[PDB]
Formats: C-alpha cells, structure tokens, sequence
C-alpha cells in the first residue's frame, strides 16, 4: 500500500 | 448542486496529472481509493507538487485527517477550507 501524508509508516 | 470535488474512482496518478495542471495552491479533490477498497483519498496542490491523505475513519464512523472529527465528508472538506491540512504547511482547500 502507497503512503499517505497522514498515515504514518 | 453536485459537490465539485467528488471524482470517484480515478488513479492516484491520474488524480496527479489533474491536479498539477491546475494554477492555484489547495485545488484538491476526494477519491475513492483502488488501493484500498472502501476508502476514500483526498489529493491536494501545494506549491508544484501534489500530496494524498487518507480520510481516516474511527470507531463512531467520523472520519478525519488528524484529530478533528466530522459526520461526513462534506463536513471534513468544508472545515479544511479554513484550517490546513497539513501539519507543516498552510494548505486550505479551495475548489477546482
């Protein structure tokens, strides 16, 4: 799954 | 009317394409994720490049970007028009 600015990894 | 910014299923990178071509700071709009079925993705401008946030859904069923929770996505677009989306920049939402 991409990323997203507020989904943190 | 129809909301301008509801653009179903696109691809996050077609969502880029669009987005980019657009002038102003904060164009933006919400899409249904394919990454993740279920989900939707707000994509935004912001100073010649686009970034993808998730709307995040909790345990009520309110979604939100950070800790700001809202009863339906129109109440979430609406509130971020005059406070930012991001944590490190000043992006407010305004329509394409």
């Amino acid at each position: 799954a991409p990323s997203y600015v507020n989904v943190q990894n | 009317g129809s909301m301008a910014w509801f653009f179903g299923k696109i691809p996050r990178a077609k969502a880029e394409e669009m987005l980019s071509k657009q002038r102003h700071d904060g164009a933006f709009l919400i899409r249904e994720s394919e990454s993740a079925p279920g989900d939707f993705s707000l994509s935004v401008k912001f100073g010649n490049d686009v970034q993808h946030f998730k709307v995040l859904r909790d345990g009520a069923g309110k979604y939100f970007l950070w800790v700001v929770k809202f009863n339906s996505l129109n109440e979430l677009v609406d509130y971020h028009r005059s406070t930012s989306v991001s944590r490190n920049q000043q992006i407010f939402l305004r329509d394409i």
